[PDB]
């Protein structure tokens, strides 16, 4: 945690949480191109997830 | 403004550097309306790698 | 500006305007193809932007 | 009372330290009712860069 912002706050990724949460999901992404999901989920519905 | 439209489109791969403090890439376009708060990567482009 | 002509005119695309169009139009085509947009929307839609 | 109006506004913007001690800069400016609370900055500029 880091103190109180001293000026006006908009979203940002820097944060020690949004990172976790891009990591997971970019993990992710890797399991459904693995070479398991590959072969055996479609190929037009890969993308979509 | 026009570019900011864009750099506070896509602020998740992309991230600039705003030249203040007080608001982030991911500021409304809107609010870019006085001269010294325009990027300094839109000032010069070779400062964005 | 140029001077006003007295011939019978015709759609040019060697002016400035169109010159402008014809930059943006193709910024947005290298934005469409590029890396963290062709992960996303499937590949038949991007044909159609 | 005058002075601290404005140091309240800019806490954020421009933050400097008030040297009397228990009094910040958060401190409402309707409070400075007292010489001995009167800040270091306010008697002598040159402690404002």
């Amino acid at each position: 945690n880091q103190p109180l912002p001293r000026l006006t706050v908009a979203p940002t990724y820097d944060s020690a949480m949004s990172n976790w949460i891009s990591t997971t999901i970019a993990f992710f992404i890797r399991v459904v191109n693995s070479v398991n999901m590959t072969a055996t989920v479609n190929d037009l519905t890969r993308r979509t997830m | 403004k026009v570019f900011m439209a864009l750099a506070n489109l896509l602020a998740q791969p992309e991230p600039i550097a705003i030249g203040v403090p007080g608001m982030h890439q991911t500021t409304p376009a809107s609010q870019f309306s006085h001269p010294g708060v325009w990027p300094p990567g839109f000032l010069n482009p070779q400062l964005i790698n």
